[PDB]
């Protein structure tokens, strides 16, 4: 999941032809300690105590938008009638568009 | 310095093993550094080591199981507890650091380059196979510029051997420190 | 010259390319099963 | 006299093995029967560096092929150049590895050491004096490893007083094909550290980016790759076979080079490989060459010391060149690059000079680096490590082999000392 | 040398050994005489048919198969029919009674008297085997007879030899077509009778199968010639990494350390890309990134699972014709980069490639295409817990009214077995879930 | 106990240093 | 030697490069496939002061161009001379600017810097010692405006000691095609002030107005006002590369040019312009060379100079001519008018004596001016400025893009202060 290096050109949404951004990577970690112990058993049931992100998933209103100026209640609104949808804001390919903007005067 | 500059805080006091340190001067000690322990947490050590060996507080036991002694293992790499347990098991010579003050005395060579003695032990083609012959043990230390003095050489020869000659495995000495 | 890149394979039609069965291990030794083998789906060897 | 027995391991190994050999016997003008044709004298002489003598003017090459899977070596039998090797040098196994390196460390490599070993110190008798070996394989590829690891444990001790050189494929970051691969390489590289002087790292991906840059064809072959690589490990063994005012002697690279004993890794580098249009639209001087040579994307190993820094640095240069234009280029060069030499040291540069070159082409060159721009490959390898052996996937297999979770520990212990010793010394 | 034994139980399984063997002699160029042409390779029985015939000085090239059938039918048919003077007469082993959908009868009333004959052909061939490395064994789950019969002979030579691979072929359960109502009985039973010795088991559902030949197939009347046709190529597929060579050959020792991760799980499941027919391919391309994609179509999988729903472990690509590592890696990259699938945290890499220069081949009278790329498919995934969870609330429900009992119980078993099926299954399902948990 | 001698400045030192310093230019202008 | 490195920007330099290119060509007498034709002894002589010599008399010129939309260059690559360019040197990207400055200044240049850095610092190392650069672009179109914007500013840092010298031309005093155009000539002008020492106004208005008046020819194309444009660029390289009792020098120029930092614009100015008949009815001497220099109708930069008084003036004479006739041209013209001269400093003219003349014309001259003549296009498009920014207009992209008017502040700051500095100096 984590990037290569370098040769920085050859893989990207320019050859994708991707137009949903792909997934955050990086080259960025300092040397891991521990033996990495185990707290498997026989097939992936880990021991009670480690915990896990247990089972945090298991397994139209929104238009990307520039505040710029439209009447400044609209405005205010059209926070909500863009957020408000955790639905189409968490996962499933995470479902996230943008926010650009200013305000008024 | 919660290793070498109360190692040497402990070095400044002179009086026997039995008679460790006075309760009111390590007391002293700390007013010389106020220390992390919390205050009732103190009032408990100056008579829970001083349990042992006198009314005295037992720096002995303070700083070597604070700092040195580890009879565990670590999730996050203490570097290697190489599963093995030959020497530690018999062991007549209970840990006793004060008759084991060597060891209070020989960390800093160790605890910068284990790795390398890591090392040294297992390139005396030890295959693994734990235990390796004492005048190996006591020729790779003076090798590796760690002198002891015959005296040491008996309290760690009583600490880890209690029967005969044995090969005393290589990390069942490390885990002593590391 | 068989500098590198010089090299542009015989990619055109290849019908065929059954393998031969050079070698084999026959009853407690090992060695060459009979010489004569055909190449790559029908080669004929050197000579 | 001193000379180098080749040993090929492993279905990469039979690769680049198979293409390397003719290269060689084409670089000295023999036919691919092996009856030879006499132009120059100097290559005629200097056989004896790889070649035992047969009756009536045919030269068998000095190399052992193994591996397990038989049909393997049956393509590279039928290839263009098959009939050069021997059926004495042909031994394998009988069953397939799977790419489980417990199997072949442990249960396949056991009954067939006794043969290899009987074959190579015969051919090692049939010889007079030796440098050392080479061997050919890889890491993350099962069966080449699950033999050379135990290959190399014997040999150290059979001779501690000669060279193993050493060259290594290494998994792609991108996509390591095989899964299994970190642990296999975790395993092989342990022991790898352990013994040898040298070793070689090399990646696919590239190769596949050299291609793209300068070969621009977009449509070459695994072979073609084989090509680049054979004509590396030639451009690096030249010095030895020939006149020439330079030194040869692995060794006297390897103490210019290694600082520290616990240092084995190294990074190629290839001189100027022409494009459909450059072949008119270079101007082919030295230092255009030094440039192209030293860029940093025409590096091919892993990835760029851009990151880090150079610890040694050696160049060999072939054809007819002059002292004073490379000697003005290592002095515009290290002006050009002081950062990335350490202070530690200077004029960490070495270079060699000699006089005859591959045919067709002018004046080309060989370069090799060592730098702080390993320790993210197997930083990489170990996250996985960390990663999947969280849960012991895969590893029923090994437990059943009978193996144990020790084995890989001190691996993680011993790679992770490696990381630290170099980031502490190059900072 | 590189060889395998084959192994067809049922009138379900004669079936498609038939459409394989088939396909098997046309590709490698055999006359149903069974002498070779005016050309020459006859010997020994050695060449690149060898993997699959011994055609020694007798003349004739022999399937190194063993069709056993609990009804004297479709042997007799096949025996009758085109092949017959290809096949070996005995091999052809034949019953005088049938199982009668009850695995307890093929297990107990049959399997004593019959195992004898299978295991003494088995080891009268394993004698002139010398690589042996495994075994195409070909069997169903709903099976009319043949489940019971498999179990049984599997654990008899699983317990004999214990040092190869066996690979396990089953149609699976449709999901909501049945042709037994003692389907989930007879197929739970193999499940838990069979989950401790076999090596891989791949799945397929025949509705899916129709369901894309018409989908690309453009046939609203397709029959199971066209469907064997599919699985044959599958299976021709699967052994050409033994019949040809490439730039880099992968093996099924390979394929079952790699595949599956843990014990008990063993079961992943396969696709086909160019499924696609001459008239539709006259004017379009074919080519490396379309394919890729086109097999991972979410509805291109030949069983009712979703990628979306589901989150991969293990996918294996084997490639056939003529193909470049550049265009691949670049499709597969593509692939990792892609947001809907949802590999789980825990494999770093996730893809076995494989390649071969040789393009298949197509019959007359076949409906594919004249395709010049293959792909073949192995995945192992999260998204496959419905169907069990499907087969486990049926069974449940029906045994809790328990009927078909009586049957069971006066042939002479009783619930124990249930019983401990049942608790199988529980476990399986959190066994799936827990891992995926992460 | 011999004494080593204190090493000559034969000029050089920092001097010679800040010679090698100015030659030491080209930091970055290859690779950013 | 000291030499240049010439650079092309946006889908303006995506004409000019061809046009000046093949101007230098064609005065150098080369054949459209590069292998030299002995003509021009000295020309041959100094021809390394722009091109590079492959091997066998072939030619490159160190050009590097940079675009997002491929197909202008497609175009360049198919005319008649685009054979002559190298692919090394060919750097692009996938998508187009969509003529946005916010875009081509933060978004797309982000992943083509390093690509074009490379390839410039490659062609720099291999030359020997740098005047400096030039840069054809226009401020008032989108893409090279922000490229340009970007490259000046880190070239700033990279080479502090050189020259960097930029042409362009300013948007049409009556249409500007492109309708955000006075923000992005604005904010292009606002970094160019602070980087370029030395910068060209062009305007096409004032081309046509000199077709209309002396070429007559009805139908012309933007090749022939690209063809008069690189008249006038030839024309100031021309000392450099030729002998001759004058100083050629840049430096030369912009010392005696530039009073003080804040003042870079310069307008240019070509000589004996003659229509069809003019040719043969205008006897050729160097006061009507002069008369004709100096008129209200050659100078086409952006307006007369009338509005407002002269500060300094540069000429170069490329032919057969004596020194003393341009001496008491200037002594007559300072009389003439030493009332719009400045009185801070007599004496404002440079005069050069070029040598060798463009071959079709005995005498030629050329013209580079710096007078109170730039308040028209700083005061005008700070109205249009204020004029659309006082409702904010069209600033939705570039919020979008993520940009504030903050920024803008210190802008149309900036350039009022230049005017007003402008306005205190010469009043
Ligand atoms: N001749 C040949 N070798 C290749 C080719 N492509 C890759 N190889 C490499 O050969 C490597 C390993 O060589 P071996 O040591 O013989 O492989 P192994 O021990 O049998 O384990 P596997 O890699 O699973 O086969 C593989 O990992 C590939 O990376 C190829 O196209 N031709
Ligand atoms: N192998 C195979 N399976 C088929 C075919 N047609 C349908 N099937 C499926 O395969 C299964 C056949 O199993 P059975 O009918 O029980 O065959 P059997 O167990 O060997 O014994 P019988 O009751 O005598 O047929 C059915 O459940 C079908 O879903 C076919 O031609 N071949
Ligand atoms: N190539 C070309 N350029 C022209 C032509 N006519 C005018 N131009 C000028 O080219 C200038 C801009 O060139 P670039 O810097 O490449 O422009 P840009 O960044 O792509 O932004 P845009 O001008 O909006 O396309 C414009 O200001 C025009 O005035 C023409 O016919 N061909």
């Amino acid at each position: 999941n984590y990037s290569a290096n370098q040769y920085e050109k050859a893989y990207l949404p320019t050859y994708l032809q991707n137009w949903s951004p792909a997934r955050p990577t990086k080259e960025k970690i300092a040397a891991h300690e521990g033996y990495t112990q185990i707290i498997a058993n026989d097939r992936g049931h880990l021991l009670p105590s480690v915990p896990r992100s247990k089972a945090s998933p298991w397994g139209i209103p929104p238009a990307k938008v520039t505040l710029t100026a439209r009447t400044t209640t609209a405005a205010d609104n059209l926070t909500k009638w863009i957020h408000k949808n955790p639905d189409l804001l968490n996962a499933c390919n995470g479902l996230r568009p943008e926010i650009s903007g200013k305000p008024f005067d | 310095g919660c290793w070498r500059e109360l190692l040497r805080e402990c070095k400044e006091k002179d009086t026997d093993k039995q008679g460790t340190i006075s309760a009111a001067e390590f007391l002293a000690l700390v007013e010389k550094f106020k220390l992390d322990i919390s205050r009732e947490e103190s009032q408990q050590l100056i008579v829970k080591y001083d349990l042992k060996n006198n009314g005295k507080f037992a720096y002995c036991d303070f700083i070597q199981s604070c700092v040195l002694l580890l009879k565990a293992k670590e999730t996050s790499l203490m570097r290697r507890m190489r599963i093995q347990n030959a020497d530690k098991m018999k062991e007549a010579g209970m840990e006793t650091p004060s008759f084991y003050s060597a060891l209070l005395r020989i960390q800093p060579k160790i605890v910068h380059c284990w790795r390398p003695m890591r090392r040294s032990f297992k390139t005396y083609d030890k295959n693994g196979t734990g235990l390796l012959s004492v005048a190996d043990f006591r020729k790779v230390l003076r090798q590796y510029s760690i002198n002891l003095s015959e005296e040491e050489f008996f309290h760690v020869l009583e600490y880890y051997d209690k029967s005969l000659s044995s090969k005393i495995s290589y990390n069942d000495f490390l885990r002593a420190f590391l | 010259p068989f500098l590198p890149g010089n090299s542009f394979n015989r990619n055109i039609g290849k019908e065929r390319f059954h393998k031969s069965q050079h070698w084999g291990f026959c009853n407690n030794v090992r060695m060459l099963v009979s010489e004569n083998k055909p190449g790559v789906g029908g080669d004929l060897l050197y000579g | 006299m001193r000379e180098i027995v080749h040993l090929q391991a492993g279905q990469c190994g039979n690769q680049i093995g198979a293409k390397f050999w003719e290269v060689i016997s084409d670089e000295h003008g023999i036919d691919p029967t092996g009856t030879y044709h006499g132009d120059s004298d100097l290559q005629l002489e200097r056989i004896n560096v790889y070649y035992n003598e047969a009756t009536g003017g045919k030269y068998v090459p000095r190399a052992v092929l193994v591996d397990l899977e038989p049909g393997t070596m049956d393509s590279v039998r039928s290839g263009p150049f098959g009939q050069i090797f021997r059926p004495d040098n042909f031994v394998f196994g009988q069953s397939g590895a799977g790419n489980n390196w417990a199997k072949g460390h442990y249960t396949e490599g056991a009954e067939l050491v006794d043969s290899v070993l009987d074959v190579v110190r015969k051919e090692a008798e049939s010889c007079d004096c030796l440098q050392g070996f080479q061997l050919t394989h890889s890491l993350g590829g099962g069966t080449g490893s699950g033999m050379g690891t135990l290959l190399i444990s014997k040999i150290r001790e059979e001779y501690p007083d000669r060279i193993m050189n050493t060259f290594s494929v290494v998994p792609s970051p991108k996509v390591s094909d095989t899964v299994v691969e970190p642990y296999n390489a975790t395993l092989s590289v342990h022991q790898l550290v352990e013994n040898t002087d040298e070793t070689y790292c090399i990646d696919n991906e590239a190769l596949y980016d050299i291609c793209f840059r300068t070969l621009k064809l977009t449509t070459p072959t695994y072979g073609d790759l084989n090509h680049l690589v054979s004509a590396t490990m030639s451009g690096v063994t030249t010095c030895l076979r020939f006149p020439g005012q330079l030194n040869a002697d692995l060794r006297k690279l390897a103490v210019n080079m290694v600082p520290f004993p616990r240092l084995h890794f190294f990074m190629p580098g290839f001189a100027p490989l022409t494009s459909r249009g450059s072949q008119q639209y270079r101007a082919l001087t030295v230092p255009e060459l030094t440039q192209q040579m030293f860029d940093a994307k025409n590096m091919m190993a892993a990835c760029d010391p851009r990151h880090g820094r150079y610890l040694t640095v050696a160049a060999v240069f072939r054809g007819r060149m002059s002292m004073k234009e490379v000697d003005e280029q290592m002095l515009n060069v290290q002006n050009k690059n002081s950062s990335y030499f350490v202070e530690w040291i200077p004029n960490n540069v070495k270079t060699a000079v000699c006089d005859i070159p591959p045919r067709g082409l002018k004046m080309s060159a060989t370069f090799i680096g060592n730098s702080t721009a390993i320790q993210e490959l197997f930083k990489r390898i170990s996250e996985q490590f960390t990663a999947m052996f969280r849960r012991k996937a895969f590893l029923h297999w090994y437990t059943g082999e009978g193996m144990d979770e020790m084995e890989f520990t001190e691996a993680e212990s011993n790679m992770n000392d490696l990381v630290s010793e170099y980031q502490q010394y190059q900072d | 040398m590189r060889e395998c034994i084959s192994i067809h139980v049922g009138q379900a399984g004669v079936q498609i050994g038939n459409a394989c063997w088939e396909l098997y002699c046309l590709e490698h160029g055999i006359q149903p005489d069974g002498q070779m042409p005016s050309d020459k390779t006859i010997g020994g029985g050695d060449d690149s048919f060898n993997t699959f015939f011994s055609e020694t000085g007798a003349g004739k090239h022999v399937p190194r198969a063993v069709f056993v059938d609990l009804e004297p039918t479709v042997v007799d048919e096949v025996r009758t029919g085109t092949y017959r003077q290809l096949f070996h007469p005995e091999q052809l082993i034949t019953g005088k009674e049938d199982a009668a959908n009850n695995y307890a009868r093929g297990h107990y009333t049959i399997g004593k008297e019959i195992v004898d004959l299978v295991l003494d052909r088995i080891r009268k061939l394993a004698d002139l085997c010398t690589g042996l490395q495994g075994f195409l064994i070909f069997h169903s789950f709903g099976g009319g007879t043949g489940s019971g019969f498999a179990s049984l002979l599997m654990e008899r030579l699983s317990v004999d030899y214990g040092k190869k691979s066996k690979l396990e072929f089953a149609i699976y359960p449709a999901p909501q077509v049945s042709t037994a109502v003692v389907e989930p009985y007879n197929s739970i039973l193999t499940t838990h009778t069979t989950l401790e010795h076999s090596d891989c088991a791949f799945m397929v559902d025949n509705e899916a199968i129709y369901d894309i030949c018409r989908r690309n197939l453009d046939i609203e009347r397709p029959t199971y010639t066209n469907l064997n046709r599919l699985i044959g190529q599958i299976v021709s597929s699967i052994t050409a990494s033994l019949r040809f060579d490439g730039a880099l050959n992968v093996d099924l020792t390979e394929f079952q350390t790699n595949l599956v991760p843990y014990p008990r799980i063993h079961f992943p499941l396969a696709t086909y890309a160019p499924v696609i027919s001459a008239e539709k391919a006259y004017h379009e391309q074919l080519s490396v990134a379309e394919i890729t994609n086109a097999c991972f179509e979410p509805a291109n999988q030949m069983v009712k699972c979703d990628p979306r729903h589901g989150k991969y472990m293990a996918c294996c690509m084997l490639y056939r014709g003529d193909v470049v590592p550049k265009d691949v890696n670049a499709a597969i990259a593509t692939i990792k980069t892609k947001r809907t699938i949802q590999f789980v945290d825990w494999c770093p890499t996730g893809f076995k490639v494989g390649i071969n220069y040789q393009p298949p081949t197509v019959v007359p009278g076949g409906d594919l295409a004249k395709v010049q790329r293959a792909v073949c498919m192995l995945s192992n995934t999260t998204a496959i817990a419905e169907a069990w969870a499907r087969l486990d609330h049926k069974f449940d429900l029906m045994y809790a009214k328990r009927a078909f009992v009586h049957w069971y119980v006066g042939e002479g078993m009783e619930e124990g077995e249930f019983s401990e099926a049942r608790e199988d299954l529980a476990a399986l399902e959190k066994d799936y879930e827990e891992v995926g948990v992460d | 106990e011999p004494p080593q001698h204190p090493r000559y400045t034969s000029l050089f030192r920092a001097t010679i240093k800040n010679d090698m310093k100015k030659f030491k230019t080209a930091m970055k202008t290859m690779g950013p």
